């Protein structure tokens, strides 16, 4: 169980993908969407072409 | 050089990097104390004799 679940949606270039997860570099992460260091918890991606 | 890490690495492992320096430095002043602690027994006994 947890207190709090947010569910954060968006779209990327499949070469960017890595770019979503904690401690990444790059444009996304630094000005786009950014995860802290120490992120609890899970990311999902899939084409959508 | 704990500065260098820090400014050259990302955080992921420079925070891997300062956990070897820290365990390394923590073992080394243990060490330092125990003999510290063991010189001074010995110098109790003999400033009781």
């Amino acid at each position: 169980c947890f207190t709090n679940v947010y569910a954060d949606s968006f779209v990327i270039r499949g070469d960017e993908v890595r770019q979503i997860a904690p401690g990444q570099t790059g444009k996304i992460a630094d000005y786009n969407y950014k995860l802290p260091d120490d992120f609890t918890g899970c990311v999902i991606a899939w084409n959508s072409n | 050089v704990l500065n260098d890490i820090l400014s050259r690495l990302d955080p992921p492992e420079a925070e891997v990097q300062i956990d070897r320096l820290i365990t390394g430095r923590l073992q080394s002043l243990q060490t330092y104390v125990t003999q510290q602690l063991i010189r001074a027994a010995e110098i109790r006994a003999s400033a009781n004799l």
